[PDB]
């Protein structure tokens, strides 16, 4: 969290946390009512923004639509779907910690070692997750939607 | 082959030097080639050493690594 | 590291289920109480030097742990005493912060406890000087966040015995 | 155990280190204060 | 590296003989007739 | 409220403050002249 | 003592001490009845040493005595008046052993800052010693005054 | 490191020769003096804390431009690093004392030392402003041990001088 | 390695003197733009990689460095080249939200000219790459903030030639 | 390492007392044992590779142990046996000139028994080995200092087996 | 030397001389009349002891002169007394130093690669050197013939 | 790291004597079945890639192992069982053409059974996955050559249950 990061830092320099920097947590602790005025939007939304973004996704990349390609027939979806399913349950873990780093503990460190064996272009689920970006920024304030938007940004570069 | 060695340590110069306490009594895995002087090393500073066991020896072979 | 930011996030993704009522419920206490814990820090941070005159002068000293035969009577053994005492406060603060005692097992209780035997330091007398920072530092920061100092230093307390 | 001391006995010599040090105490607050972090007050102070 | 002030062990003169404190010092001598005066 | 980031951003730059200007100036002795300046300060009267 | 200096130094090395010290080691063994005649002068005038600079100690410097001080309260005054002979006892160990052997890690590794932890200041307890030498030089004969001077003289260069 | 002694086995090595008369009483000299070095050491090392934190304050009455803020010795983190670097100049100029030669103080404080100080903007003046207020008192302590005190202690202190400062004339 | 924060009181320190006014006036400047500071490390940050992909797109392709004999011909040096030239991103960004160009002095252009000239590497072809990502960064965040990006990149670039 | 002028000074301070003079009546004979002790570990040194090539022909030597079958036959560890053997005569002789076998208990015999019980080194030869370099150095020294030598080179085979 | 070992280990530990570490000092300089009177009877009588240790060396092991041995040769023989002239020039600088130092940076540190590469049998050397042992002691008295015949006794032990 | 040409010569030679006729049939049975082994590593080498798919598509996809409570839910946890699957089947290449047992016991049982229990995954999803990784490797070069890879997986699970 910012917690952690903050404190695994301050721990191997050997000293107590300085006070220039603890008032990363002294401002967070008041805009963690914003957060969970955040995550409670985009988790009810989900099930809605699961159904076009993944329709968004398939007219710049139909390939992986045909056969041939890795999501062919409506069980071929499951795999695609839960998936940016799988990822926007990251983002909102990323709301409320903060900073980016439940996603390192869960869901970037082996993706290039993941879709390589399942056989998954990956480059379609960076496009994937650029879709999910662009729709998740509407439902929101545009001061939600460039904080929001920088969690989605890491998991652009995460596949790039 | 190795040694899976179960050894504590006390650094015995820390307050003098006055470095960041870092904590002893460790479970490592030394190999064969080096413990007549990593056991030395050891001896050197005090350590106690509890239990050696080598992991995967086939004792008292003559060829094979 | 394992915070309780990261205890709720950990729970609720092996569930695979999303931050419901129940898992934000810790949220809202987690962030209404984060704004007097890092208070305590910030205090706690100021008198670093203090507490471990303080502790130490209430319950290890005048005794005979501090007579020879004892310990903690060479001051070598004073001098790596007051360090292995200090530390044991400044985690005990990264705790207060995240909320979740998983910091203290992973740097502090790990092998500490075969390193008192092989090094032969009474650890019931740890147990009188770890309950002795209890009181006199929720005598500076105040009994509230004397509770929330209640936890880790028991937690030392019952991880060392 | 604390009394003022008087300067004649002190030396004017010996007190314009002195005086300096009372502006400079503060000098380095305020340095501080705009640094953001107390270090340089906590490091040119211990063993003064 | 003096000026220890009016104490016992700075002068060797103690409470009583409540005045040897002020035989070199000057200027409190002064302040001692005047007020005496 | 309890906003999430700080501060008006501006209208500019940032760039280019980074040249002081000052009138260091100098350097008029001041410590181990005093000697020196004693007999200049003597010298005076004339 | 002698020989401690010598088996660690010629362990790293890897040798056997050479005659350049095994000359010096059995100079030292020659010398333990000729120190023998300062250990035990020291040993039964003990308390005739210990308030003699006890005394010597609040002529010179009053504060630990102050009210406000450090040893104002009889139990500290008696805990400091231990020390004394606790110091009596720890040099009587160096002009045994000869070196510094015994006189590092006992009383001497550590001392600057945890008196520090304490109440009791550095400077005031290097007069401390400072004048436990006069009074136990005084005690001494003169020739053999200068054979353990140094080691009393190791104490205030130490401590300062 | 290189003793007196020493440094006459390698002016006797690699010529290939053994001792002759000239050996036996230029090492003889040395060794009449030896008494007078090692009691001149240890009241050196009598008040060495001391003698330090005695100089520097009569080092700084006397150049008050490296107090107020100038050349490098303003706060405690340059003073207090000041009477530690003050420091080894007492602390190496007993081995020499008692070493006999210079080549102790040739090859550990010497080599770099112009290089070092150039690289902190550390002066080199001052510095040996600092050996010659130790150099011509530490002959105080030695003259109030009642040692006698003259050729040596100083043999090891202007070494310190002449061949850290840059040469002028 | 000091900032505009260290400048000023440096600036101040061997002066003896206080805060005088024209320093405030420099740190109501460096204050008062942090939110455009914050904006533009956000963004930078935002796609690192997006950045140096179309930089070497601007300039470097298709040349004779490209080519065999050229000094990226093996993915050996296609991979050193390139993160190099992340690396003239990562501390321009460092000594963007610092103020001063004095990171660059000491960490990036202490041993650059050292490196260079010991492989081969065009020296002339770089002047040109990092001046390609000037124009990249300020499309991307703003004609404000690459306008103050501009200034390390072209420190960057004069200490490169 | 505790030393035999430091042991009886190391059982003096943890009783907190001065010297005994039955403590006393101990070290000023250990003093007067210093010649007798400083000429032995002379002369063990000028000939320390000639004992141990006369110790391994007494009682190892032609053996079934050296014959193809035993476990020192291959010419690799046998290099490796006389050199260990060379280590027990050279920590022989520092337990001789401290006069305590307190160095042996902390850098020979903390871990030597666990270490050839795994690789299956026989112990029985050991003793059998080090029993009959004791033998060779008392005739080397002489009968007055190979008492002296008796109590530690026994003290490491009862201590190794 | 004694002095330069004393110094060397007290500034490895960042300290002044020790009290422990002056008195070998003033150990050795009262004893620098004694040491210095014995490296010039060794000098003084240089041309007896290669003389009579070469005669008792070669009837000792007469396999190293026996032609196809190494030393065989009437100029064989003679370089090979040049090869004692040393280690007994060497004898004489560390008997002044105090320490053997002097011979461990100049004649013992690569022997063990030298006669290897020369075809001479190392331990036909100790046999040497402990013949002009037995030389200088009956060319010596009482005392200092466990003096300075340690120093030789350093010396077999680190060839063989 | 003991080769069945060397586990003849290590058996020769604790016995200490010359190569047996006995023994020159151990090994001439193995330069019989060499020519094959080599042949039989390359088409492994080959298809590497293309064995560890199809064994985690048998047993591994769409089960009780990759749900939102399970071993390989993360796809850091994923990373690696395609990491400890990579060496089960890399380190067996190496057994086969030594012609041994022996090489799996230094690099790959050394204390796999207890560290699968340490943190928490399964043995039985491992053994359902290597049997089944058996099966892709036998058809694959030919079920002559498999026979000698069929026993070295049997080799694994003997030793992970
Ligand atoms: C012009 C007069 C004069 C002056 C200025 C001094 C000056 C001094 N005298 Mg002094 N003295 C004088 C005359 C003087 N003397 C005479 C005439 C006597 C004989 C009685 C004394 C006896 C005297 C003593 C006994 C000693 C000094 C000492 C001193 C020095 C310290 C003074 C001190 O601490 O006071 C101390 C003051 C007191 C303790 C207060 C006592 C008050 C008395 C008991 C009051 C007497 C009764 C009074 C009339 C009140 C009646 C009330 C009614 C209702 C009953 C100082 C230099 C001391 C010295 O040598 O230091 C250098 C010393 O030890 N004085
Ligand atoms: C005594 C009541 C007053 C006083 C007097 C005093 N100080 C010194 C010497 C020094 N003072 C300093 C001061 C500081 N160093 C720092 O880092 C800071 C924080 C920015 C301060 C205020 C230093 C370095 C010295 C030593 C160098 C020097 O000589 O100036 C003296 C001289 C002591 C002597 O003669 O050796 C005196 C008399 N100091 C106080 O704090 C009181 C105001
Ligand atoms: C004080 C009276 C003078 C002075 C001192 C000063 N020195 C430093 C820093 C260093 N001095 C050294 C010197 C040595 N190191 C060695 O190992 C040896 C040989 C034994 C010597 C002589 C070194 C290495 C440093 C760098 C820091 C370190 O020790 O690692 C400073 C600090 C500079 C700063 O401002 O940070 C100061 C102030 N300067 C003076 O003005 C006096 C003349
Ligand atoms: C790429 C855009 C340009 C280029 C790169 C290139 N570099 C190397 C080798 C090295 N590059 C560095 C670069 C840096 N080192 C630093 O310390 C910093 C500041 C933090 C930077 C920016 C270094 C040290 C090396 C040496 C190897 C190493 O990193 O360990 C190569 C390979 C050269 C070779 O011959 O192998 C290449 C190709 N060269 C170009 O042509 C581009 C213009
Ligand atoms: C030789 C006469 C006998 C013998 C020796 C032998 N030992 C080893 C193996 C090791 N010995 C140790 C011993 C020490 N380590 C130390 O640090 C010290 C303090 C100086 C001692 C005494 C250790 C730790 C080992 C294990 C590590 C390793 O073997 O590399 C061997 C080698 C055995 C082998 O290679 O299989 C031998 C031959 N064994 C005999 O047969 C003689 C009775
Ligand atoms: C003599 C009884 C034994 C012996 C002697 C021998 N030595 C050599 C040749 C050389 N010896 C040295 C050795 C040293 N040189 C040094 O400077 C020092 C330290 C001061 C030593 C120990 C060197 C360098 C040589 C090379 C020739 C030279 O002296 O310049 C020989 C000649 C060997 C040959 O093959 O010609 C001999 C015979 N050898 C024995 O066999 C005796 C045991
Ligand atoms: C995948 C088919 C199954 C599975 C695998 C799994 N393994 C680990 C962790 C480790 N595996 C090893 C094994 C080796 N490491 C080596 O270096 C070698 C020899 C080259 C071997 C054989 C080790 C040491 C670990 C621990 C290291 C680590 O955990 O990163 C994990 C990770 C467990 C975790 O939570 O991190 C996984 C998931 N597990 C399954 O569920 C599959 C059935
Ligand atoms: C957040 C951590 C996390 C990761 C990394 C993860 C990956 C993951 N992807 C899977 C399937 C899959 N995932 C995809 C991916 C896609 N389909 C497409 O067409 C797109 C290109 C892309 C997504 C937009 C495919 C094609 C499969 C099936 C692979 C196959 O059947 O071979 C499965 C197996 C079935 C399942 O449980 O969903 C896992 C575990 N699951 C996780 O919980
Ligand atoms: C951050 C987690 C952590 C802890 C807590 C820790 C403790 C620790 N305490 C130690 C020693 C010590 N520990 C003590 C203990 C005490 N002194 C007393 O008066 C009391 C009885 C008691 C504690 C309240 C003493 C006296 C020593 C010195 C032992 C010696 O010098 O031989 C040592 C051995 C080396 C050293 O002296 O530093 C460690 C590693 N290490 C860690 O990494
Ligand atoms: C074995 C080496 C060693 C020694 C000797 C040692 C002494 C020691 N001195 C102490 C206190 C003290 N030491 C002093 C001493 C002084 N104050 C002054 O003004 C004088 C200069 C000096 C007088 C001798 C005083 C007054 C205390 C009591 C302070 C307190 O405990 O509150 C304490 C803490 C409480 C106590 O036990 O009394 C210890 C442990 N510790 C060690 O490890």
């Amino acid at each position: 969290s910012i917690v952690t990061k903050s404190i695994v830092n301050a721990d191997a320099e050997a000293r107590y946390l300085s006070p220039g920097e603890l008032d990363r947590i002294k401002s967070f602790v008041t805009s963690g009512e914003r957060r969970v005025r955040i995550a409670e939007t985009m988790t009810g939304a989900r099930e809605r923004i699961i159904k076009e973004a993944g329709n968004q996704l398939f007219q710049k990349r139909p390939d992986v639509v045909s056969p041939g390609g890795n999501a062919y027939g409506e069980e071929m979806t499951a795999t695609c779907l839960r998936d940016l399913d799988y990822y926007l349950r990251l983002i909102t873990y990323g709301i409320v910690a903060g900073d980016v780093t439940p996603i390192e503990e869960i869901g970037v460190v082996g993706v290039r070692e993941m879709y390589k064996s399942l056989g998954t272009p990956i480059e379609a689920v960076a496009e994937g997750v650029r879709a999910m970006k662009s729709v998740a920024t509407s439902l929101l304030s545009g001061e939600d939607a460039a904080e929001a938007g920088a969690y989605f940004d890491y998991l652009i570069g995460a596949m790039s | 082959r190795s040694f899976k060695v179960t050894a504590c340590v006390p650094s015995q110069t820390r307050i003098r030097t006055q470095r960041e306490l870092q904590n002893t009594y460790f479970t490592k895995l030394v190999p064969y080639d080096n413990w007549f002087r990593e056991q030395q090393r050891i001896m050197k500073m005090g350590g106690k050493i509890v239990k050696v066991e080598l992991a995967t020896g086939k004792p008292g072979t003559n060829t094979g690594l | 590291m394992q915070d309780a930011i990261t205890s709720v996030i950990n729970s609720s993704d092996v569930q695979g289920k999303y931050l419901d009522a129940s898992a934000i419920q810790k949220l809202k206490a987690y962030f209404a109480t984060g704004e007097l814990r890092v208070r305590a820090a910030t205090t706690i941070s100021a008198n670093a030097a203090n507490i471990v005159k303080e502790a130490v002068a209430k319950s290890l000293l005048y005794s005979d742990i501090t007579r020879p035969g004892g310990n903690m009577y060479t001051t070598r053994r004073y001098a790596a005493c007051i360090r292995d005492l200090d530390y044991y406060l400044r985690y005990a603060t990264y705790a207060m912060l995240a909320g979740d005692p998983s910091i203290l097992d992973e740097r502090v209780l790990n092998g500490l406890k075969e390193t008192y035997n092989s090094l032969g330091v009474p650890i019931g007398a740890t147990v009188q000087a770890i309950q002795a920072m209890k009181e006199v530092t929720a005598g500076l920061v105040g009994a509230d966040a004397g509770k929330e100092m209640g936890i880790y230093f028991d937690y030392i307390c019952s991880g060392l015995s | 155990g604390f009394r003022p001391i008087n300067v004649s006995r002190y030396g004017p010599g010996n007190m314009t280190k002195s005086l300096r040090d009372l502006s400079w105490f503060l000098r380095y607050t305020t340095y501080a204060i705009v640094a953001g972090d107390p270090n340089i007050i906590a490091v040119n102070v211990r063993g003064l | 590296s003096y000026l220890g002030g009016r104490d016992q062990e700075s002068t060797g003169f103690a409470w009583w003989s409540g005045n040897a404190r002020l035989i070199n010092l000057s200027g409190k001598l002064l302040g001692a007739h005047v007020a005496h005066a | 409220n309890g906003g999430m980031s700080k501060t008006p951003e501006g209208m500019t730059f940032a760039t280019d403050y980074l040249l002081p200007k000052s009138t260091a100036n100098r350097r008029r002795p001041g410590p181990n002249m005093n000697m020196f300046r004693d007999m200049a300060r003597q010298m005076s009267s004339k | 003592t002698v020989v401690s200096q010598v088996i660690l130094k010629a362990d790293d090395e890897l040798r056997y001490p050479t005659t350049g010290e095994l000359k010096n080691i059995s100079d030292f063994l020659k010398t333990g009845e000729q120190r023998l005649r300062i250990v035990d002068t020291l040993t039964e005038n003990e308390k005739k040493i210990v308030d003699r600079a006890s005394a010597q100690l609040w002529k010179k410097r009053p504060d630990f005595i102050a009210p406000g001080g450090n040893a104002a309260g009889q139990r500290e005054r008696s805990l400091c008046l231990r020390d004394y002979g606790w110091y009596l006892r720890v040099i009587t160990y160096g002009i045994l052993s000869g070196d510094k052997d015994p006189i590092e890690s006992i009383g001497l590794i550590g001392v600057k800052e945890m008196y520090n932890s304490l109440g009791v200041p550095m400077p005031g307890m290097v007069e401390a010693i400072r004048c436990l030498k006069e009074a136990s030089l005084a005690l001494l004969d003169d020739e053999d005054a200068k054979e353990a001077a140094p080691y009393f003289d190791f104490i205030i260069q130490a401590m300062s | 490191m290189r003793d007196a002694v020493t440094s006459l086995i390698k002016n006797y090595d690699i010529t290939g020769r053994y001792l002759d008369r000239d050996a036996i009483d230029s090492l003889k000299s040395y060794f009449v003096t030896g008494t007078a070095r090692v009691q001149a050491a240890a009241t050196i090392t009598a008040n060495a804390a001391e003698l330090v934190k005695q100089a520097a304050s009569q080092l700084f009455g006397d150049l008050p431009e490296l107090i107020r803020p100038g050349g490098n010795a303003y706060t405690t983190r340059r003073y207090a690093a000041c009477l530690r670097d003050m420091d080894y100049y007492l602390r190496y100029a007993t081995y020499a004392l008692v070493a006999g030669d210079t080549d102790v103080l040739d090859e550990r404080v010497l080599q770099g030392l112009r290089e070092t100080y150039n690289s902190l903007g550390v002066p080199i003046g001052p510095t040996v402003v600092g050996i010659g207020i130790l150099k011509d008192l530490a002959t105080e302590k030695v003259q109030a041990a009642g040692i006698e005190v003259g050729a040596y202690l100083e043999q090891p202190f202007d070494h310190l001088i002449s061949e850290l400062s840059e040469t002028d004339v």
